[PDB]
């Protein structure tokens, strides 16, 4: 017997910056997104689902120093929300 | 568990989830969060492509410290990292295909992509890149690439892609007084 | 005195389906995306942020039967949970 | 509050929030909420767009139900809604600008926007469509009209964009065996 799936689901897109926008990198300490990203993945994937983690990283960027970017969270058809479980 | 949290164990430096918050979050949420499958039998894959050295743009200097540090939190999360480095958009296309083909997404719950390269408005560099002859990666193509249709091995687990790119040329602000 | 401002800050975007996909609605009974979204927004709006919500609705689109639609989240920068606090 | 909730007041069908609740959900997140105005100053605004009767392409019967729905729903959620029907692209251009140039958005603390119309992949159809000529707004338009630099009012604010629409003309579906 055959049954039917959405063709796109599950998915979950997280880009450095919004369209149109630069995404920063420095030449010995890497780029801001992804060491950002790491740090909030280490601390918060033992008790938020990957979206909350996502925000999160948003939400230190908020705040624009001289250099600005925001990180964008883009065609979401997640629908569970999804923990790490860190450790099991 | 010991007494102080230690980075030697293979979660490295990511915070423990205990057993007790496991089972809050459990409850907290009914049936709406992903299901994980035994660590015991699993095979969780990863795989990350980036691209430093091009042909005729400029050089994404400090990349292989992203690099360290994604493969490195992604095998503490589980997952099994395979790492490309300085491919065309055909050479990226070639490697998501054959990855959304990997035998152990059937014993998996998950999986994680992370593509890290310049990039204008409309996607992702490839090594080849320049104004003359563009030479692009479109984020389109990754979710077809990895949907049901074209990796039906993934159906209903949670695809995570994460891009490190630039979107354009902008600063990306705009000023106001307070 | 002049300060920075991220260009785009703050958005969140609910599309009634996927990419490249067909979106249902009845003559008399108006779009199912439309429908649900009020029903989940009449249930939720006290307790969930609209992230979460969105979520629900997507949750309920889950099991195809025989049409299907997947709604989905885009393009957002939403730095903070927004709750609509319904009543006050 | 009465016994038994009622629907004849200005929230109508939608669940009330009550003092207890707001005051847990403003402890069990600390500092990462968005602030609301106080309702006796606060002018909220949403704008439906909905074209129902279109040119060259079929009548998108119970569309009046969708802007019933909507319309009250807003409503019942504390915004003041406008509602424009059967617009061509370059009017649907028009009355986002004349949106984002609202004083109300000043003394409000967010905007819903509400598009329902046909759709294709490229964006949502004007009155006008047809397939010889046509008639389309981009999504990215929409985010342009109300970012930061064209609608500074709503810095900072949540702006949360519904779109009901096809974006092509695939069932969304494909088949498997258990
Ligand atoms: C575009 O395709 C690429 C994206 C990529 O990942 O390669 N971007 C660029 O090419 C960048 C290169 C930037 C090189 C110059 N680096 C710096 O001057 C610099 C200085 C400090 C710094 O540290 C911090 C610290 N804190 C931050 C907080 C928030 C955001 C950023 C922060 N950066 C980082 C980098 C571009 C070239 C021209 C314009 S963008
Ligand atoms: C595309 O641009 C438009 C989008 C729009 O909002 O107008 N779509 C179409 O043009 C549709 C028109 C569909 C008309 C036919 N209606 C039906 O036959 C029909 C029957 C039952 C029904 O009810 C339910 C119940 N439960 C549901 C659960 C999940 C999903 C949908 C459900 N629908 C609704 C409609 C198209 C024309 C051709 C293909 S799509």
């Amino acid at each position: 017997a055959i049954k039917k799936a959405h063709i796109e689901k599950d998915f979950i897109a997280f880009c450095s910056s919004t369209p149109d926008n630069v995404s920063w990198r420095h030449p010995t300490m890497g780029s801001v997104f992804i060491g950002r990203l790491i740090e909030h993945m280490q601390e918060y994937a033992c008790s938020c689902d990957v979206e909350e983690i996502f925000r999160k990283v948003r939400f230190s960027f908020e705040q624009p120093d001289g250099r600005a970017q925001m990180p964008t969270t883009e065609r979401v058809t997640l629908t569970r929300c999804f923990y790490l479980f860190p450790g099991h | 568990n010991p007494a102080m949290p230690t980075s030697s164990g293979s979660e490295g430096n990511v915070k423990l989830c205990s057993l007790e918050e496991a089972q809050r979050i459990w409850k907290q949420k009914s049936a709406e969060i992903y299901p994980i499958m035994d660590k015991s039998s699993r095979t969780r894959l990863a795989l990350i492509i980036c691209n430093e050295e091009f042909d005729s743009i400029p050089r994404r200097t400090g990349a292989e410290v992203d690099i360290t540090g994604m493969t490195m939190l992604l095998q503490n999360l589980g997952y099994s990292v395979d790492v490309k480095k300085n491919l065309t958009a055909s050479d990226m296309t070639t490697e998501l295909e054959a990855f959304a083909h990997r035998p152990e997404h059937k014993t998996s719950d998950s999986t994680f992509l992370v593509f890290m390269s310049h990039g204008i408005r409309e996607g992702i560099c490839g090594k080849k890149h320049s104004e003359q002859v563009p030479d692009i990666l479109q984020l389109n193509a990754i979710f077809n690439m990895l949907n049901t249709k074209n990796c039906p091995s993934l159906k209903d687990k949670p695809k995570v892609i994460i891009i490190q790119a630039c979107r354009g040329d902008s600063p990306g602000v705009v000023w106001f007084k307070d």
